[PDB]
């Protein structure tokens, strides 16, 4: 009964701030602060080693840009999501983690907008429901061939690798993250983008789910750099280029890189938080020059850890298409920097929440030479 | 009329006299055809035809939408509940019972809270 | 459990890596095992129970 | 003969993403004097060819 | 020769005919947003079934968990999506006819 | 088939013949009038005069609206009172109760189709009133079902809901869980207290007053016939073993119940449902449950 | 309680004798079987009756009498 | 899961255990080696869970009986 | 086959998660109940908790104060961070009563 | 009057009850045919069908 | 075995008249019956238990939500009819090539227990029962608000 | 072929067979357990059907009308022993157990 309360320590944690919070909620305190110190301490009892902490930290950061007990109620519940996904065994865990996951995204970018914006994010939240459903339904349609033909439900499989090839979102899977990204609050899309990708990531490394096939990665590679060269919009070069260079570490993931997709992860996490959380030209220009890779910034490290296990697989036509395709994208990168700074007047709303903003750049300036064992 | 068609099925009875009893009997819960939906079947068709006796006789001569999601939730909530019924429950499946419990009511306090229940919208 | 699963380093180094599916449908599920009769016991003992049924001990194999 | 195969493939993925392309800008509401296969099939046939 | 072997073939026949009808059904013939979702409800509903005959095949409870996790996500799914689809609806600017339609 | 079907069907139609001829004598009595006495003299008569005058009238051909839902509506009542009376008296389902839970949920069908048939802005808000009343109130008999479900069990041991076994023995526990599988009994057939229609139908809001011959007619029958099935599985699950002088007395209960008590309001009842019906079910439950086995 | 454990006691004692008599009449049809198979097998080489298809483990049949489709 | 749907276990249960057994008593470095080495065992179980041995040998001798009947 | 007869009342039934772990150590107790396991809680591990307790009670108070409900607050975070350090104190000590852990003190303190 | 029409239902439906359940009782042989039956009873049901039948195809 | 088969063969045209009439109204109509069929199936495998629950849940609850949103968003989609021969051949076609020759397993029967599913739901497998309860707890908050 | 008596009957005679044939029915349960395979578990199978069958026609000659009545009395009740107390505790002391 003792390994069980570990697990329900959990669940009686959220339940107990989720009633306080409905029972004391009011007008003077919409920022609930001390509901999200409450939600980030119960987080902390699920922690259990290296990649759960990380997604700790990552759900932590990402609490504390929501407003409201609403919407932190909502990143709990993707955290569970995300926490069980990692410790899925079968295919009945890594369905019920990834859906659950899959509803939270939905209720979220619901609840965050405007009257105004209802026309454009129902849209693109009901688009990317569709998708999702055509994907779950193939999954679990397959995974119950695969139960009769072998009697027992194994997470080794192309089912698997398929459907957590769409939860990724590369190669012919990433059109959802494009429409929903574009539509929703800049919060919900950097969120969404970074910290789900951890636990699909564990899930590969630690479950063997890898292929011999390098065209996803391949295409995913081409596909978002020359799309992010070819965008006229802003976002649309921030969602191409996660497409890219998430198809590149799935190429190096496949191969056992597990240390370095996770390093990865954690410093795109910090890279795309200054972009993404725009307030000030300056920590955006740092943030798009991390993205890009440039070396003074921790980009740089996240970065050569990919081109460092490339080169130990030693295939070169992955390197040759890394090369060209970086250099594409690094033309978008330009012209990020270009529209802030070289073309015209920039102003933007003051909106001075830089919650862990001034941290993450600081993190991403200072971070390189800590961090310069691993590469 | 489900017919065994293998002789495991017939416990090892050889013969064809089984076999015709067999196809000719009738529904009876006491010998083959227990806890059988098929008299339920012939009983809607018997409505079916009934009705549309009657039918061609004389030829010849927001709150709703929130109250439909709410029952929805409640009926899954409640179709979860139905199996511990039907179990005589130890002390931990009382327990896990009671969590689940305690997560139906948290909604519900949610839903109490923040005036769905109240049907003046 | 039957769905989800963690794990822990040892501390003590006595444990070591096994299977954890064979090792979780031991603990909760068992694994039944069986041999097959060495065919001098079988052939002697069925012969007994012949021999009890010709000198009719035992009873008949149909009741009717 | 054992190569062809691919090329086959990728000039049907090709002549399939035109057809499409074609087919979803045609309006269903109106009824349409020609026959939409027939201008869609030499599509995906020359493509399919030449590739 | 055998009934099972030929109802066998006849359930797998049908059941892959209703998958890809539910699948590609609204989409093939274009229809509203809510026949999208019946016709998913329809898909995930014959894999359901799916896994409630392997469970009877191979005299495992898996299938049946796993049918009930399908019954639970897909209704709340569907609730979901059809509140999105409601909120889409009394959003509509004038001009639009078919907003429900996207596929137009 | 079965000869027990005809000797099921046959005693239903008589029962909710004189169900409607009962109604009115009670409701006469109460209010120191006298049953009909101009239809014959023994008064037994009275209701086949209503059912086949019923027939004479000449049809109404439909207008906009569906033929195919107008003629189901009838058929999905017919059907579903059929069922549910021939899964209550001749069948041995193990989870029978279950059964007749899942065929109390049709019935919102036949009143919703007949919404839909007049297609009227007013009779939409009309039917989803209706539905959300059943549904509401289906919600809590389903609890219900599931405090009779803890005490039922049968000789080997097994839980289940076999009608059989239920109403084998009496359970004066379950007595407080059947006060509420009374109210609810009263919402599902649409009871003075819980009888929004009749305010709202005054006017042609919407309703099965469409109808004007064979098809009004199953209706009103369907109508008495869920109230006297109720009425039964009170008796089989909080009474004892099947009593007819039982089932009777509880459908005279309805129409007392009925008589003595004001209506209420849309909101009041929904609310009534959610707020009041609903946590004491669970309460009920959850002591039911921890009492034990 | 009570009468359910009686229920069980008397069942678990009726199980070995239930399950002995079907073994039996199991080894008789089977021998049966494979009597018939050995007769049509007799023309063809290379065939031998009796073969096992699980080398260790006994199989047991699929179908059985107690499990029969509610409709 | 490996439960069954009355109780006790699956029908296949014992079979797959005993495949898990023999891997777990190999002592290769890989895991596609040891399932080499286990291959026999696994076959066990594909062919306790469906029959396909038996099915073939049904078939046959039905088509020689038939082929004998029609001569 | 013949189907094996079940008991209802006593069906076969388990914990959903099980640790896959032999006892390193000396079993004290197989199966310790939660007031064993909160009885040989260590001290340190109970200054742990008032550091905690404390630490969060300030806290909650901080947070609490920007929305004017600091006494609420301070009260339920302490409360919640309690609990959860004083479950993970118990499933420690209970997995050093089975001998999945080191358990030389506590084997000396109650022989 | 209230009496006769409620001694009308109860008489009609006490009739409709006897007839089921004397019917059933010829039929199936037993009062107890509705009792909830587990996998073991409905085994031992099937196996007495079978049982029976071969008795009857032994004795002719 | 002819009740069996019948209600395999019907699925299918069940499943058909959906995506082929232009009518939402009508389609969910016959989305119900495909549902009734579905319980019919699952009694043939020897569930009894699993076929009130798809008939509960969808017959009984999804489907009056379909009808709800269906009715507050009605539209006039009898526009035109476009069901000519050849797309509905071509639709038949589509369906024969991804239903053919897919492996088939013989027919099984089931004969299943809510005793051990409900202490197999309870007990070992009782985190699936929690989960579960935690999405309906996510669906209510988001559809509700 | 291998027959016994019909469920009624081994119902009746259900006490009385643990007290009797101990012998046979733990060689049964030993042997089942211990080897999977029918053939090999052959000697022991027909040594409990022929104690059963045995048991029952002993039963038929000293007690044939209390037996007889009980067994009638158990498909009546649907194989259900309280509500047969009188008939069981008749057929009981007609015809004693553990001899
Ligand atoms: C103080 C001592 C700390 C020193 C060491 C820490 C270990 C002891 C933990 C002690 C706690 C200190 C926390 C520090 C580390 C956190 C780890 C941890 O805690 O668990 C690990 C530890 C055992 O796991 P393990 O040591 O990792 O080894 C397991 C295996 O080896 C398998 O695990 P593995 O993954 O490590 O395997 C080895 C791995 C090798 O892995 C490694 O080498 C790891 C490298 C370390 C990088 C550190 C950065 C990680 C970010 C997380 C930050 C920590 C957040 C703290 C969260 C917990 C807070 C307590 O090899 C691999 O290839 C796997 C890939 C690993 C990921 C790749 C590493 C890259 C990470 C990203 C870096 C990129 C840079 C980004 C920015 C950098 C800028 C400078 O677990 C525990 O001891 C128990 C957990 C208990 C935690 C909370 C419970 C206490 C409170 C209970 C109730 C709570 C409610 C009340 C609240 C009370 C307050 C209000
Ligand atoms: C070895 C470390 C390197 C590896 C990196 C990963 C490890 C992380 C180590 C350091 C983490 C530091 C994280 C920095 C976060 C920055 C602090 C912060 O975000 O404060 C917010 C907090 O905002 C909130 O929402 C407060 C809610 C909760 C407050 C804190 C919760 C505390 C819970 C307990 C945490 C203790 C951990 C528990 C046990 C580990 C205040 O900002 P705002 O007021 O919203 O806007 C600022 C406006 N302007 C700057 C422009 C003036
Ligand atoms: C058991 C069977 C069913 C139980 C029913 C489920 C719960 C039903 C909901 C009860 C709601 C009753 C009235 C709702 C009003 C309310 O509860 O909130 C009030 C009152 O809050 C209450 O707690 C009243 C008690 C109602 C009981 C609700 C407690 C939680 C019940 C659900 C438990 C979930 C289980 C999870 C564990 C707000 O509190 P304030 O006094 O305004 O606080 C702010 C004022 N101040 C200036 C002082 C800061
Ligand atoms: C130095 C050791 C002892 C310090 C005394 C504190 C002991 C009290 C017990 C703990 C209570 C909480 C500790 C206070 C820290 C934060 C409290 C706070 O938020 O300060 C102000 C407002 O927020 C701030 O000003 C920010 C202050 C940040 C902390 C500055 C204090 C630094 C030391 C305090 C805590 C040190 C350790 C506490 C004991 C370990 C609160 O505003 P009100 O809710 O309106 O209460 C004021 C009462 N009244 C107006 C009615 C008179
Ligand atoms: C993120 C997780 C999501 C999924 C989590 C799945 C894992 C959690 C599953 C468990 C849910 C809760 C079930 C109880 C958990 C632990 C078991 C337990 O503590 O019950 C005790 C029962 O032991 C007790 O101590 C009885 C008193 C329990 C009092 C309360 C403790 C459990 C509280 C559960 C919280 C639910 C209450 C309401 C929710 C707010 C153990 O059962 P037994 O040992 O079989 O019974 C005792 C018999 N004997 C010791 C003699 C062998
Ligand atoms: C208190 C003891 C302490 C122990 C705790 C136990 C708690 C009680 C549990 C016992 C279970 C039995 C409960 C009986 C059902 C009554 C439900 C609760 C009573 C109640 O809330 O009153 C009204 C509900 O009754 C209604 O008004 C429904 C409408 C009634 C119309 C039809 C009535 C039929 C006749 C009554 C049934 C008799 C059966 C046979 C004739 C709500 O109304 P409210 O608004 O005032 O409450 C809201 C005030 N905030």
């Amino acid at each position: 009964m003792w390994e069980n309360l570990w697990y329900l320590d959990i669940l009686i944690n959220v339940l107990i701030i989720t009633i306080f919070g409905l029972i004391s909620c009011s007008s003077s305190a919409t920022k609930s602060y001390d509901l999200k110190g409450c939600f980030i301490i119960s987080m902390v009892g699920g922690v259990y080693d290296i990649p759960s902490a990380i997604l700790w930290c990552l759900a932590s950061l990402s609490i504390l840009n929501f407003n409201g007990f609403f919407a932190s109620l909502f990143l709990v519940f993707t955290w569970i999501s995300n926490l069980f996904a990692m410790q899925s065994l079968n295919f009945l865990g890594i369905y019920l983690a990834f859906e659950m996951q899959s509803l939270c995204l939905l209720v979220l970018g619901k609840i965050t907008a405007n009257e105004n914006q209802r026309w454009f994010a129902y849209r693109g939240l009901l688009k990317y429901l569709v998708l999702s459903l055509i994907a779950g339904s193939i999954f679990i349609f397959h995974a119950s061939s695969s139960y009769l033909q072998s009697g027992v439900m194994i997470s080794d499989s192309l089912v698997t690798y398929v459907f957590l090839l769409f939860k990724l979102g590369v190669a012919p899977f990433h059109m959802y993250t494009l429409e929903l990204f574009s539509v929703v609050s800049r919060h919900v899309a950097f969120v969404f983008s970074t910290l789900p990708k951890l636990s699909v990531l564990y899930l590969i490394s630690n479950s063997n789910i890898g292929s011999e096939c390098v065209w996803w990665g391949l295409i995913s590679l081409w596909l978002g750099s020359i799309s992010q060269y070819q965008s006229v919009f802003v976002r649309s070069i921030l969602l191409y280029s996660s497409v890219a260079e998430i198809g590149l570490v799935l190429l190096v993931l496949q191969e056992g890189f597990s240390w370095e997709a996770f390093s990865w992860v954690s410093i795109y996490f910090l890279s795309l938080s200054g972009v993404w959380h725009a307030n000030s030209k300056f920590v955006s220009a740092i943030s798009v020059a991390s993205i890009a890779g440039l070396p003074p910034f921790l980009g740089f490290i996240g970065k050569a850890q990919i081109l460092k296990s490339l080169v130990s697989i030693n295939l070169g036509i992955l390197i040759f298409s890394s090369i060209l395709a970086a250099t594409i994208s690094f033309i978008g990168y330009l012209r990020l920097i270009r529209l802030m700074y070289l073309v015209s007047p920039v102003k933007w709303k003051n909106n001075k929440d830089s919650s862990f903003i001034n941290w993450s750049t600081w993190m991403l300036t200072v971070g390189t030479l800590p961090m310069v064992y691993s590469v | 009329l489900y017919n065994a068609m293998t002789p495991a099925q017939r416990y090892f009875v050889e013969g064809e006299h089984v076999v015709q009893a067999e196809a000719n009997r009738d529904i009876l819960f006491t010998q083959l055809d227990s806890n059988s939906y098929l008299p339920v079947l012939h009983y809607v068709l018997v409505g079916t035809a009934l009705g549309v006796v009657f039918l061609v006789l004389p030829l010849l001569i927001v709150s709703f939408y929130i109250v439909s999601i709410m029952y929805l939730l409640f009926d899954i909530e409640v179709v979860y509940l139905i199996p511990y019924v039907m179990t005589n429950a130890t002390e931990y499946m009382y327990w896990v019972m009671q969590t689940f419990v305690a997560i139906l009511v948290g909604g519900f306090f949610y839903e109490w809270r923040m005036g769905a229940l109240e049907w003046r919208e | 459990s039957s769905l989800f699963g963690r794990t822990e380093v040892d501390p003590t180094g006595k444990n070591t890596n096994r299977n954890h599916q064979y090792l979780y449908n031991l603990k909760v599920l068992g694994h039944k095992t069986y041999t097959r009769r060495d065919p001098n016991e079988l052939q002697k003992a069925q012969a007994e129970v012949d021999t009890l049924s010709a000198a009719g001990r035992l009873g008949p194999l149909s009741p009717f | 003969f054992n190569n062809v195969p691919l090329m086959a493939t990728v000039g049907l993925l090709a002549g399939a993403h035109e057809a499409f392309l074609h087919y979803e800008r045609t309006p269903i509401y109106g009824k349409r004097t020609y026959n939409i296969i027939k201008k869609l099939a030499p599509i995906v046939i020359n493509k399919t060819a030449y590739a | 020769h055998n009934d099972a072997e030929f109802l066998g073939a006849v359930y797998n026949f049908s059941i892959r005919s209703v998958f890809i009808t539910g699948i590609l059904g609204a989409v093939y013939w274009r229809r509203n947003l809510i026949t999208m979702l019946l016709c998913s409800e329809i898909a995930f509903i014959a894999c359901s079934v799916n896994f409630l005959y392997a469970s009877a095949y191979l005299n495992d409870m898996a299938g049946m968990l796993f049918s009930i996790t399908i019954t639970t996500i897909s209704a709340c799914e569907t609730a979901l999506g059809l509140a999105l689809c409601v909120g889409y609806f009394q959003s509509r600017a004038a001009n639009e006819v078919e907003a429900l339609n996207l596929l137009k | 088939m079965n000869l027990n079907i005809i000797m099921t069907v046959l005693p239903l139609l008589v029962s909710v013949a004189f169900l409607t001829l009962s109604e009115r004598a009670v409701m006469g009595s109460l209010q120191r009038r006298m049953g009909p006495a101009v239809s014959g003299a023994f008064g037994i008569l009275q209701p086949f005069w209503d059912g086949f005058k019923l027939a004479v009238k000449e049809p109404i051909l439909p207008a906009n609206a569906a033929a195919g839902i107008f003629y189901a509506a009838p058929l999905i009542c017919i059907c579903i009172c059929v069922a549910s009376w021939c899964t209550l008296l001749l069948t041995d389902l193990s989870i029978g109760g279950l059964f007749l839970l899942l065929l109390s949920s049709l019935a919102v069908y036949g009143v919703l189709l007949a919404g839909y048939s007049c297609n009227s802005k007013y009779a939409f808000l009309g039917c989803l009133r209706s539905v959300s009343l059943m549904i509401s109130y289906e919600l809590v008999i389903s609890v219900v079902i599931l405090c009779v479900i803890l005490e039922t069990r049968d000789g080997n041991g097994f839980p289940c809901l076999n009608l059989t076994e239920t109403a084998s023995q009496t359970k004066i526990i379950l007595i407080p869980a059947g006060l509420l599988f009374y109210i609810c009994s009263l919402a599902e057939s649409k009871r003075v207290p819980f009888d929004l229609p009749e305010a709202e139908a005054e006017l042609v809001a919407g309703y099965n007053v469409e109808y004007s011959s064979l098809g009004f007619a199953v209706f009103f029958v369907a109508e008495y016939g869920n109230t006297l099935l109720m009425a039964a599985l009170i008796n089989i699950y909080f009474l004892g073993k099947l009593n007819s002088a039982l089932i009777a007395a509880i459908f005279v209960s309805f129409i007392w119940v009925r008589g003595t008590l004001p209506r209420y309001r849309y909101d009041m009842f929904m609310q009534i449902g959610w707020k009041s019906l609903l946590p004491v079910a669970l309460a009920l439950y959850l002591a039911q449950a921890s009492l034990g086995y | 309680r009570l009468e359910a454990e009686e229920v069980y006691t008397a069942r678990s004692i009726l199980h070995p004798i239930l399950q002995a008599e079907w073994d039996l009449r199991y080894l008789e049809h089977q021998r049966k079987e494979r009597e018939d198979e050995a007769k049509i097998m007799k023309d063809v080489p290379g065939w031998k009756v009796g073969e096992a298809t699980s080398r260790r483990r006994w199989l047991p049949p699929v179908e059985s009498f107690d499990v029969r489709p509610l409709i | 899961s490996g439960f069954g749907l009355q109780s006790g276990t699956a029908r296949c249960y014992d079979w797959y255990m005993d495949y898990l057994k023999c891997m777990d008593e190999s002592k290769a470095p890989m895991i596609t080696l040891r399932k080499q080495e286990c291959s026999e065992w696994l076959e066990d179980y594909n062919e306790c869970l469906h029959r396909d041995k038996l099915k073939l040998r049904k078939l046959l001798i039905e088509r020689e009986k038939n082929k004998q009947e029609a001569a | 086959t013949w189907p094996k007869p079940i008991n209802p009342y006593d069906v076969p039934s388990s914990p959903a998660y099980h640790r896959l772990q032999e006892p390193s150590y000396p079993v004290i107790d197989k199966d310790p109940d939660f007031w064993t396991a909160v009885s040989n809680v260590r001290k340190e591990e109970w200054g742990t908790t008032a550091a905690v307790a404390a630490g969060t009670f300030v806290m909650g108070y901080y947070l609490g104060a920007k929305g004017h409900t600091g006494k609420a607050s301070a009260y339920f975070t302490s409360f919640l961070a309690t609990k959860s350090i004083t479950l993970y104190h118990a499933y420690n000590s209970a997995d050093r009563l089975m001998g999945f852990k080191e358990n030389s003190r506590e084997v000396v303190k109650n022989v | 009057y209230a009496l006769p029409s409620y001694v009308i239902v109860s008489a009609a439906w006490a009739a409709g009850f006897w007839a089921i359940d004397t019917y059933q009782i010829y039929k199936e042989g037993k009062p107890s045919w509705n009792q909830n039956k587990d996998q073991f009873q409905r085994a031992l049901y099937r196996r007495d069908w079978y049982l029976r039948r071969e008795q009857e195809t032994i004795g002719m | 075995m002819l009740l069996i088969y019948i209600m395999l063969s019907n699925i299918v045209v069940l499943a058909l008249s959906v995506v082929l009439t232009s009518s939402p109204f009508m389609a969910l109509m016959y989305s119900i019956l495909l549902y009734l069929n579905v319980q019919t199936i699952l009694w043939s495998l020897g569930y009894d238990f699993m076929a009130l629950i798809y008939a509960l849940v969808y017959v009984g609850a999804l489907a009056v939500l379909f009808l709800f949103v269906v009715m507050m968003v009605r539209i006039q989609v009898s526009t035109l009819s476009t069901k000519t021969i050849q797309s509905v051949l071509s639709w038949l076609a589509i369906i024969l090539i991804f239903s053919y020759g897919d492996v088939s397993f013989s027919f099984p029967c089931g004969a299943e227990s809510l005793l051990n599913f409900g202490t197999q739901l309870y007990s070992s497998c009782s985190d699936l029962t929690l989960l579960n309860s935690l999405a309906l707890t996510i669906a209510l908050f988001g559809s509700l608000v | 072929v291998a027959r016994v008596p019909y469920s009624h009957e081994l119902y009746a005679m259900a006490k009385h067979i643990v007290f009797r044939n101990e012998k046979e029915h733990n060689a049964i349960l030993e042997c089942k357990a211990q080897h999977d395979w029918p053939e090999d578990c052959k000697p022991e199978s027909e040594a409990i059907v022929r104690a059963t069958n045995k048991l029952f026609q002993d039963i038929m000659q000293k007690a044939p009308e209390e037996f007889k009545d009980y067994a009638k009395c158990l498909d009546w009740y649907g194989l259900k022993f309280s509500k047969c107390r009188e008939k069981q505790a008749a057929f009981e002391a007609a015809f004693p157990l553990s001899e």
